[PDB]
């Protein structure tokens, strides 16, 4: 679905 | 849809990409297990191969012994690979290799070997592979076993004074009627602690010898005795002097001059060359070349060569191979007994195998039966294979009496074939007046190999017309094998020290680009690449990375006293200065004209406590606590006796490392008299007193009496 | 007794 | 020596004589045609054998994932890092679990999983060691999986083993195994095509500045890498790339530091991300990702070849496929939330993650030469190199940077038509298929294209019509055979040199379809 | 003071030990070559991976103590351990120590003018860049055939010497208390002994390092070589940045060091030495050889005698050889015939004679060859591979570069080749080139006809229509070779190819010397 970072602390 | 790479190898030619079918980019492969079952495997291949139905016993063993050579058993399958070795027919490619080039070719290049092996020293026998030091029955170093085996010498019949090795190889076949031998063994001692006390051994002849015939293998390749070694070394230097002489031959000769060679052969070829003739090539690879050659065919062929060199260095020929026709080779870990449970383990030696007999599957009983006959309790006694890697250059000059002889035999229309060896590799050209005749020269050529056991690999091998062919993992087309696969590897950092290990790098990057034919920016990004795995080796990153350290922590301090930071040193923090252009250069010297002069004066001084530059960088490395916690160390303790001796005449004699040291004097003697000197110097004139310069007189007559008493 | 092949032409 | 001597001849002093005194007659040409009758074999015709019988491939079940990390499904944990913090590495995940990565759990029934509750019970091991430090402290629990789930087995001496032999208990005997051949796999072809494309993360591998240039040579080289450089940090096979380097380094330092000892090694890449929409932004941004969690066993190191053993976590968003995960333990993790800005709405909801489990073996050799990849691209420049100079060298003008975009490279099959790309596209098949070559490296595939150069020049020798030959290709194809049996590489190398044989038969026969 | 002390109290507690006592008695001192290599035999079985393990640990690193304690504070910075007083590993009077303090100590150790004492310690390597400063550039791209082996001088440096008289120099120059007194070297050639025990003495720094540098720094590699065709052997040091296959570079030539045109000049001064021996044939042995050890050569910054030069010249030309011949210099692998220089590949026969007439209805001797022979002829700006069988060429190829040194080639090869038509062309060969005037000496054969095309400029083209002139067939357009040297292919010469490229150099390892 060409999305692959995702997650961030913040 | 379907991504498949070998389709970019319709529309381009094969031998400019062909870099890229090699998976050299990552590791090899490497052994698991017990070696026991290749070996055993491999010398039934031996016996096999060998096709003689011919066994006579042994006097001196008590063994049945197969020599095969000159006799045949012929199986119905011809084309599989031939042990056997007609020896008069060998000796006639050697007459034709001889009266082809010069009638005195064997007499000069035996002269150039008694010559250079006359001069040599026994000590120089340590350079060279890893070797079965038979003391501990254990493979080692050839500088460590070969120690051990003088030392034995030394402690049996006292020390050996001959520093020559023809002395040496004396020795060697005098021990052999040596009815008792001591060796220096550690043994452990329950003190329960288990101290392992050295100890002094006894050993019989009947043993010695066997362990002197002894073999061993590496998980496979074989690793021959000490006292073997000389007299191969010996018959080497021989076939390497045939070697040299030899335009078909590609063992001595390599690197960037095989490839001069075969361009030579091919335009000179291609001009020989008839209206009618016809040339096509054929890249042979030969399997199991080793366990078809055989000692004793090589024992012919010496003594065929040394027939008028000289009688005195001949009997110094022929007894290379006979250690080799009469050898012995070691089985290896042995097997293990297991349960359905997985539970209880039964570990067994290579000496009780035959005690379990049967208790071994069906096809180890196979293999081990007939192996029975030639067994002995730890080892294997096996006449007419040779051991792989030892006698590669005899090899070759046999390879390429094979392919000298052209106008031998008929002057057939169009009989041609000439070509390249190293060792079992070979590319020969045949040349015949039409197509059909070629298959006829090619097999006739083929015939004469298998003849004599050079047993060319059907399913390996392949020809075509002369554009294509490979040798050595080199390609030929009207261009030139362009690869860099082989040499990969070396690139990563050498791992001496600093300094050297760049600017070592950089010339590889030098040679390799020269030689290996790579691009620039190739080399650019290898410059690269060994400088990121040099920087995180040895833990540096530049003055302006962010990265945070150890070593990083000084630089923060580092940088705002400088003002060339480029100047800087790369293990001091500095970034690259070097670029294909300057490879040649040191980076010490292209950054040593904009270095700050603080820096350059404080970096590169000498009395420092830590093409190579030296600069401050350079250090030891120390060695892990492997080797010194076994009883190794009990061993190792000669070895530190000869240390403290060596430092220390190194301390008195300064060019004792740079010159050696000659002379008709003994090591003490010399320092002895060397102190004194020293000592009248720094008294007569420079600063020092009197009675101490009689105390130093006292302290060196006082050893003067230890010395004495010993 | 070993036959020949002549190759008509070539394959592209 | 009197006892050596091959003749009849017996003592020494006979053959010595018999050679000394040696004159050869030419009597070796009835004796080489009588060896040329009793050798009857091997005449050869490439057109009588030309159909090489196509390719032999094993049947059976499907090839597994061999990588010691997943690709593809592999999914990625983002933090933008700071020099102090992330120096360390390690305490990389000590900063991560500040974040959400703390809360995901697995439930005690995994889909497809082999060994579930000790994996759960080892990954709350993980989550309490990384609250305080990142060794783990069971003694009782790595005994048992270390090994490869192997067994210390007890052994009882010879000796002893005497009356146990007259008295057989125990149920002695001796047996070894051998591999199970495995068939061509499905998923490879989906995994180049991934590793193809360019993912959104810029570059994964640290690569060090470029040296000063003059004009003539540097120009030209500095440009190439930096193009170069520039399209393969960009692609997904750059991203294994950077995560088997600087993971395995990790675990090679971490083999030093504790030895005997087992700790969390944290799985992650580096990448800082790029923008080409304008050039006036705050900031490019600068981070790294977690691909997973990591475990070691003892580093103790044997005499003889010792292999360490090593128990992989990997997050993923994909469900998982039982063919080729076969090694991998499953679970179901949780849900993780992924979105998008664009200018449609792109909301995005959240996916459920899966967490894959596995144990694999890891030699000190494999941990060098799997720790350094940057040498692939080297191997892919070269070859990509050369292509620009042997071009341009004919024109005698600079062709690179032409010949790099004009010339077309064949690429795949797409609906039973030959695909092709141009050079700079293609060179990332080039270094995908390095990488595998150093990911992949077996026996098995080194014996592949080591016996596989032979069928590649005889295809360029009916290429230019040569003519060429080679003797026994039954035994040439039995050896190629003989090589293939659970390597995906290999398998998946063979089929498509099937498909390049028969596409070359098409384009002109040398060759046999079946 | 106790620095001598101690290594004899040392001496003491060796020789007390009996072990070490006799094999310490026992033997010349050359036991000592050998009792080095017992030790430290071990080595690693991974070069870099090894170091990574090493390098990895924090105080992997064995140094030195006392120079620390001298100049500096073992303690740290940021308070991260250095120093310790144990002894690890192995145990030797070094204690161990981290990595960072060698840094600590670059940065600010206490150090002060060290610039001018390293720079002609290396100055072979300081030198080698101080080429690459000044050069100019070009870049390019072509097809292009280098000359694959040639056995050339790389890093090339004035005053170059043999390896046993350079280890004189070494032993000389590092340490007077242990040298021998050696004459042959140190009578002839001094004044670089003086030069460089003079500023090498006086500062004892680094001497088996100085020492080891300095044997490089005199000895050119001379390795089998790809080349383009610029043979300077200032170029050989960096040919990687300048030529390769793909590669082109120019503006370099003119930057040189001055040994590359001294040589030319020790050529020259050859040729008149060999000239004044040529004067007198009453003996033409015990002339020579004074005129050879009386002359003095005057090297840039040394005088060394002609003898020793000669001897041990890298370069052998055509007059080198005789030079060399009246000395027992062993220089073989190399043929000389006129300007023309060969090497012989293959094949051996027997010298023959045969008389064969000329056009003046005279009969004279000719010694000619009979072997099947392969040797590789080697001109200027050309290259060829010939095989001459029974006094007449059987195989030839030229990779010549100029049509003239090509035809010049054929010429040349086709006088040490001898057909019968060398006989047929006499246009008054007698009147002067048949009887050479030095002493009424007749000269040999060969050479006679060699000087009459030498001559002018239509005696080339007599013997170049000598050889079979055909129309050669379609598939030789590109081998065939003009009477001009040309490649059009209207109509070439007989047995006879051009090829596109350059041909290969053999090389031999070999020394061989007999008496002129």
């Amino acid at each position: 679905a060409a999305a692959a970072a995702a997650a961030a602390a913040a | 849809m379907e991504i498949n790479p070998y389709l970019m190898f319709l529309n381009n030619d094969v031998t400019s990409l062909i870099s890229t079918t090699y998976p050299y980019t990552g590791p090899p492969p490497m052994s698991h297990g017990s070696s026991t079952k290749y070996t055993l495997e491999t010398i039934k291949r031996t016996y096999d191969y060998s096709r003689t139905s011919v066994e006579k016993t042994s006097k001196v063993f008590n063994i049945p012994r197969r020599k095969f050579c000159n006799c045949l058993e012929d199986k119905d399958e011809l084309v599989k690979p031939t042990g056997n070795v007609d020896i008069s027919s060998l000796l006639g490619l050697a007459e034709m290799m001889e009266k082809r080039m010069g009638e005195g070719f064997f007499k000069h290049c035996v002269m150039e070997a008694e010559t250079e092996i006359l001069k040599m020293h026994f000590s120089r026998l340590t350079e060279g592979r890893q070797t079965y030091d038979w003391t501990s029955e254990r493979n080692m170093p050839a500088a460590t076993a070969l120690q051990l085996t003088v030392d034995a010498i030394k402690e049996t019949e006292g020390p050996f004074k001959g520093t020559t090795m023809l002395e040496y190889c004396n020795k060697m076949i005098e021990m052999l009627d040596w009815k008792e031998i001591k060796f220096k063994k550690v043994k452990t001692v329950v003190r329960k602690t288990k101290v392992p006390v050295m100890g002094i051994d006894s050993i019989k002849h009947d043993e010695f010898l066997i362990r002197a015939l002894t073999i061993n293998t590496m998980a496979a390749i074989a690793t021959p005795g000490m006292i073997v070694r000389p007299f191969s070394k010996i018959v080497e230097t021989v076939a390497q002097k045939i070697c040299e002489k030899l335009k078909e031959s590609g063992l001595p000769v390599g690197g960037n001059e095989k490839k001069a060679k075969l361009k030579t052969t091919v335009t000179s070829l291609n001009a020989r060359m008839n209206s009618d003739q016809f040339a096509v090539n054929i890249t042979g690879d030969n399997s199991k070349w080793n366990e078809c050659q055989q000692p004793e065919a090589y024992l012919a062929l010496l003594a065929y060569i040394t027939k008028d060199s000289s009688d005195l260095m001949k009997d110094l020929c022929s007894v290379a191979p006979v250690l080799f026709c009469n050898k012995f080779v070691k089985l290896g870990q042995g097997i293990r007994l297991s349960n359905k449970r997985k539970t209880k383990e039964v570990i067994i030696k290579a000496e009780k195998m035959g005690k379990y007999k049967n208790l071994m599957r069906e096809e180890y009983k196979n293999l081990f039966e007939p192996l029975e006959k030639y067994i002995q309790k730890d080892v294997c006694f096996l006449p007419g294979g040779m051991l792989m890697g030892m006698f590669n250059m005899l090899s070759t000059v046999l390879g390429v009496s094979t392919l000298c002889y052209m106008d031998e035999e008929l002057k057939a229309k169009g009989c041609f074939w000439t070509g390249l060896q190293s060792s079992d590799d070979f590319v020969l050209f045949a040349v015949a007046s039409n197509w059909s005749n070629i298959h006829w020269t090619i097999r006739r050529f083929n015939a004469v190999c298998k003849l004599i056991g050079i047993n060319m690999s059907l399913e390996k091998s392949y020809g075509s017309l002369p554009e294509l062919f490979e040798f050595t993992s080199m390609f030929f087309d009207g261009e030139f094998v362009s690869n860099l696969a082989m040499e990969l590897p070396a690139f990563t950092t050498a791992g001496v020290n600093e300094g050297v290990d760049f600017t070592a790098a950089m010339s590889i990057i030098k040679t390799n680009m020269i030689n290996n034919s790579l691009s620039p920016s190739t080399a650019l990004m290898a410059l690269r690449i060994c400088l990121q795995e040099f920087r995180a080796t040895y833990r540096v990153h530049p003055w302006d990375s962010r990265v945070k350290g150890g070593r990083m922590k000084i630089i923060n301090e580092f940088i705002k006293t400088i003002e060339n930071k480029d100047g800087l040193l790369i293990a001091d923090g500095g970034k690259l200065m070097n670029n294909i252009s300057t490879l040649h250069i040191p980076e010490e010297v292209l950054k040593f004209e904009k270095m700050d002069e603080q820096y350059r004066n404080r970096v590169f001084n000498p009395k420092n406590p830590f093409e190579a530059v030296v600069s401050t960088h350079s250090f030891r490395t120390r060695a892990n606590r492997t080797l010194l916690n076994t009883d190794m160390r009990a061993m190792m303790a000669e070895e530190k006796r000869y240390q403290m001796v060596c430092d220390m005449f190194k301390s008195v004699f300064e060019s004792a490392d740079i010159n050696p040291p000659i002379g008709a004097m003994s090591i003490g003697e010399a320092i002895e008299e060397k102190l004194l000197e020293r000592a009248k110097m720094k008294r007569d004139i420079g600063a020092i007193e009197d009675s101490e310069y009689e105390e130093i007189k006292d302290i060196i007559r006082d050893a003067k009496k230890a010395r004495l008493e010993s | 007794t070993s036959p020949s092949y002549s190759p008509t032409s070539p394959s592209y | 020596r009197d006892e050596s001597v091959p003749l009849p001849f017996q003592t020494y002093e006979q053959m010595k004589d018999y050679c000394e005194k040696f004159k050869g007659n030419p009597r070796e040409l009835a004796s080489k045609v009588s060896q040329m009758q009793s050798n009857i074999k091997l005449p050869i015709k490439h057109y009588e054998q030309n159909k090489f019988r196509q390719i032999r491939l094993p049947k059976g079940p499907m090839a597994p994932y061999t990588h010691k990390f997943l690709m593809e499904e592999a999914w990625m944990f983002t933090k933008i890092s700071d020099p102090e913090r992330s120096r360390a590495g390690e305490i990389l995940i000590d900063f991560f679990k500040k974040g959400n990565l703390s809360a995901i759990r697995p439930k005690d029934k995994p889909l497809q999983g082999k060994y579930p509750i000790h994996y759960k019970n080892l990954w709350n091991q993980i989550k309490a060691a990384i609250a305080d430090r990142t060794m783990v402290i069971n003694e009782n629990d790595h005994s048992e999986f270390l090994g490869g789930i192997g067994r210390a087995s007890k052994k009882i001496p010879e000796i002893s083993l005497t009356q146990d032999v007259i008295t057989t208990e125990g149920l002695k005997q001796s047996e070894n195994k051998l591999p199970e051949p495995r068939s061509f796999p499905r998923w490879f072809n989906a995994e180049w095509m991934w590793a193809i494309k360019d993912s959104d993360l810029t570059g994964w591998v640290p690569m060090a500045e470029y040296p000063p240039a003059d004009n003539e040579l540097e120009d030209y080289a500095e440009h190439l890498n930096k193009t170069m450089e520039g399209v393969l940090q960009g692609t997904n096979c750059a991203r294994e790339m950077g995560k088997c380097i600087l993971t395995v380094g990790a675990l090679m330092t971490e083999c030093r530091l504790f030895p005997g000892k087992i700790k969390v090694v944290p799985i992650y890449a580096r990448s800082k991300e790029r923008k080409s929409m304008q050039e006036g932004l705050p900031v490019p941004s600068e981070m790294d990702c977690l691909f997973g969690i990591c475990v070691k066993s003892k580093s103790h190191l044997n005499k003889d070849d010792g292999m360490y053993t090593i128990i992989t976590f990997e997050f993923s968003i994909r469900e998982p496929n039982l063919e080729k995960h076969q090694k991998y333990t499953v679970f179901e993790a949780g849900h993780t939330t992924v979105r998008m800005k664009k200018g449609e709405s792109v909301i995005g909801r959240e996916v459920p993650l899966y967490l894959y489990c596995r144990t694999t073996a890891l030699s000190k050799i494999k941990n060098d030469w799997l720790s350094k990849a940057r040498r692939c691209f080297i191997t892919t420049m070269d070859t990509v190199e050369t292509i620009c100079l042997r071009e341009s060298a004919k024109a005698e003008e600079n062709l690179v940077e032409k010949t790099l975009n004009e010339k077309q490279m064949w690429i795949g099959k797409k609906n039973g038509e030959l695909i092709a790309q141009p050079l700079r596209e293609a060179l990332r098949v080039q270094l995908v298929q390095q990488f595998y070559f150093c990911i992949y490296n077996d026996s098995q595939l080194e014996g592949f294209c080591n016996e596989q150069k032979k069928i590649l020049m005889a295809l360029e020798g009916d290429k230019k019509n040569k003519s060429s030959f080679g003797f026994n290709p039954e035994g040439l194809l039995e050896k190629i055979e003989e090589c293939l049996i659970n390597n995906p590489m290999c398998l998946f190398m063979a089929q498509r040199l099937n498909e390049l044989v028969i596409e070359a038969s098409k384009r002109g026969a040398k060759f046999f379809k079946t | 003071m106790s620095l001598l002390l101690t290594i004899a109290k040392e001496y003491k507690r060796l020789c007390q030990d009996a072990k070490a006592a006799q094999m310490m008695t026992v033997g010349t001192v050359s036991n000592y070559t050998t009792f080095k290599k017992w030790t430290t035999s071990r080595k690693e079985k991974n070069p870099s991976l090894r170091m990574r393990w090493a390098m990895s640990s924090k105080f992997p690193i064995i140094a030195n103590k006392r120079m620390l304690e001298e100049a500096q504070i073992p303690k740290e910075h940021n308070n991260v351990a250095l120093w310790e007083d144990t002894e690890d590993v192995s145990k030797r009077d070094h204690v161990l120590a981290s990595a960072s303090c060698i840094n600590y100590w670059n940065f600010c150790g206490p150090c002060v003018n060290n610039s001018e004492v390293i720079k002609e310690v290396y100055k072979s390597r300081f030198g080698r860049l101080e080429r690459r400063k000044e050069i100019m550039w070009k870049e390019l791209r072509f097809t292009l055939v280098d000359r694959q082996r040639r056995r050339v001088d790389t890093q090339p440096v004035e005053q170059r010497l043999r390896t046993g008289e350079i280890k004189d120099l070494q032993m000389w120059t590092l340490f007077e208390d242990e040298a021998p007194l050696a004459s042959k070297f140190i009578l002839d050639n001094y004044g670089l002994v003086k030069e460089m025990r003079s500023k090498f003495a006086n500062k004892p720094l680094n001497k088996e390092v100085v020492a080891h540098m300095l044997e490089k720094q005199f000895n050119p590699e001379s390795r089998f070589l790809p080349v383009f065709g610029a043979i300077r052997p200032e170029r050989m040091e960096l040919i990687h940045a300048l030529g390769g296959e793909t590669w082109i570079q120019e503006a370099n030539t003119a930057g040189i060091s001055n040994v590359d045109q001294r040589k030319n000049d020790i050529r020259a001064v050859c040729r008149k030495v060999c000239l004044a021996a040529n004067a007198s044939i009453m003996n033409a042995k015990s002339k020579l050889v004074e005129y050879i050890k009386s002359t003095s050569m005057r090297i840039g910054e040394t005088e060394r005698k002609l003898e020793e030069l000669i001897l041990e010249t890298d370069d052998v030309s055509p007059e080198v050889t005789l030079c060399k011949s009246a000395l027992g210099g062993q220089l073989g692998k190399t043929l000389s015939f006129g300007p023309m220089l060969l090497k012989k590949i293959s094949g051996s026969g027997v010298k023959v004679k045969d008389t064969v007439y000329i056009q003046g209805v005279r009969a004279v001797q000719f010694e000619y060859w009979s072997e099947q022979e392969e040797f590789y002829g080697e001109y200027k700006s050309a290259t060829a591979l010939f095989s001459r069988k029974e006094r007449s060429l059987e195989w030839i190829t030229i990779g010549g570069g100029i049509n003239e040194d090509r035809k010049r080639l054929l010429a040349m090869c086709m006088i040490f080749c001898r057909d019968g038509d060398y006989f047929k062309d006499a246009p008054a060969t007698i009147t002067m080139a048949d009887l050479s005037t030095k002493l009424g000496r007749e000269i040999p054969y060969q050479y006679v006809m060699m000087n009459w095309i030498q001559k002018s400029e239509d005696n080339l083209e007599a013997l170049l229509y000598s050889r079979g002139i055909v129309e050669t067939n379609p598939g030789k357009m590109g081998s065939s070779m003009g009477i001009d040297g040309s490649k059009r292919a209207i109509k070439s010469l007989r047995a006879v190819t051009i090829q596109s490229g350059k041909i290969d150099m053999p090389e031999s390892k070999e020394k061989i010397h007999l008496e002129l």
